[PDB]
């Protein structure tokens, strides 16, 4: 039964760069909910064309 | 006061030599070593009254 | 006593890690692990030794392999291939488990206490149904079927 | 410590399609899935990025890679909670910028 | 789990040499250790500790020196001396002991189950009998006289 | 096909069964039919 086929694949992850040494803790990235209603200043977008 | 160690020794012997992990063989790795030194910073002495 | 003559202060031992058949395949899929089993006496020792897992069907921890318990009739129905040569079990929680494999007898052990490099004969007991077929000294498996 | 994850996956074609099919308006003489496996040799490179850029995102917003059994794309139904040492990720603020007082 | 982030995996103490009054005077002979006393519990530990002993008076180990028994009479009776920096118990068995010193009493401590830098309670209470002296907050001791 | 291994998705008995989802009444009876489940795949020979 003849056949063919194809095979990908990686190893790997993501690693940070470096904490801080007096005490073990990272923060150079943090997040804030600066306000609640912000689509009413935005324009709408089209919808999805399906088929 | 400071302790009597060496710095640059003490980071490439405290690591194990005759040691296997749950595979049963020596892995492959990559080690990196770094120093820091603690010091408080915000206990500074009272220089004012010296010239006064 | 200020001498203080020779003493081995530690031992490595190395060994090949298991042989099997090259002519009868591998087959082989990961399955999550139990946390509720102490896997550091299972992947201890620099000795080969493989043993059997089994899975979970139901309940919270459907999915999860455990060792089989040959006392439970459960366990030893829901086998699904050996764990040979383990793992790093405190990096990941994740072991592949060997569907299909010839083994010879002498590395698979279930006990703790069962020594190492000999045939346990709990599992040369058990071996019709464990699925297991004995020929030539070697444990013959396939859980895919 | 450190160590990485895995992920691979595979795409096999049977007999039958490699020489019954071709286009649907005109007649062809068998040579489309040159033409359709070339696309999914393709798509295989854009699904490695594509991992890549979910499990550096689950960093960047979460700090935190889940992977749960019940999942898209984990058939296997594996198991990896990697906690990185992401400090205080969500600043406080209870009334945000318009709340509008009065 | 897989990172395994920082833990702290070695801790060293370094302190210094539990202080002494210079005026005094040092008077130290050493005295064999007793083998049937567990010495490796009381070096324990980098902190500055001293503690006392008694030595016995007959019997097959006369001459060996063992820690106070606070409550034994007799313990109390025959004690020799502090024990002041601490020993290298493993290589030898022959302790020096300090018959005269003038010690804060901050640093002696009796029990294993004693808080260091702190005073023990029960050797204050026992001072009389154990022929020390507490002036300023320093004991004062001769077990020559 | 008797020796293939298909993702439980892609078999459905009856014409009253929706497409793209697994099949209640083949994961009943996938013991007596001599197929096997694992990891969402059905795994069977029927050359055994």
């Amino acid at each position: 039964p003849p056949y063919y086929a194809i095979i990908a694949g990686f190893h790997g992850l993501p690693q940070l760069s470096g904490y801080n040494t007096e005490d073990f803790s990272f923060h150079r990235f943090k997040w804030l909910k600066y306000a609640n209603n912000v689509q009413s200043y935005l324009p709408p977008f089209p919808p999805k064309v399906e088929l | 006061m400071r302790v009597p160690i060496n710095i640059n020794n003490a980071l490439a012997r405290v690591r194990d030599p005759l040691s296997i992990g749950g595979l049963k063989f020596p892995t492959t790795k990559e080690i990196q070593e770094a120093v820091a030194a603690i010091a408080d910073k915000f206990n500074q002495e009272n220089d004012l009254v010296d010239r006064f | 006593d200020k001498i203080q003559l020779f003493r081995t202060i530690g031992r490595v031992q190395y060994w090949e890690r298991v042989p099997r058949l090259h002519a009868y395949g591998v087959f082989a899929l990961p399955f999550p692990m139990d946390p509720d089993v102490e896997w550091g006496n299972w992947f201890a020792g620099p000795h080969p030794k493989a043993f059997l897992v089994s899975v979970h069907p139901s309940g919270p921890k459907a999915g999860h392999v455990y060792p089989t318990d040959l006392s439970d009739p459960d366990s030893v129905a829901n086998v699904i291939g050996m764990v040979l040569d383990g793992h790093d079990y405190e990096a990941d929680h994740n072991v592949t488990v060997t569907l299909r494999a010839a083994v010879p007898i002498e590395y698979v052990q279930q006990g703790i206490e069962a020594p190492p490099l000999q045939p346990d004969p709990a599992v040369l007991n058990a071996a019709p149904q464990l699925k297991l077929k004995v020929i030539k000294g070697h444990y013959f498996f396939d859980y895919t079927r | 410590t450190w160590s990485p994850l895995a992920f691979k996956e595979s795409r096999v074609w049977d007999e039958k399609e490699i020489l019954y099919l071709g286009r649907l308006a005109d007649e062809v003489q068998a040579g489309v899935i040159n033409e359709q496996i070339a696309e999914s040799l393709t798509w295989l490179m854009a699904r490695m990025r594509n991992r890549r850029r979910w499990l550096t995102w689950q960093v960047m917003r979460t700090g935190r890679i889940t992977i749960q059994p019940n999942d898209p794309y984990n058939p296997n139904g594996l198991k990896y909670v990697i906690d990185y040492g992401v400090t205080d990720i969500e600043l406080p603020l209870p009334q945000k910028f318009d709340a509008k007082d009065g």
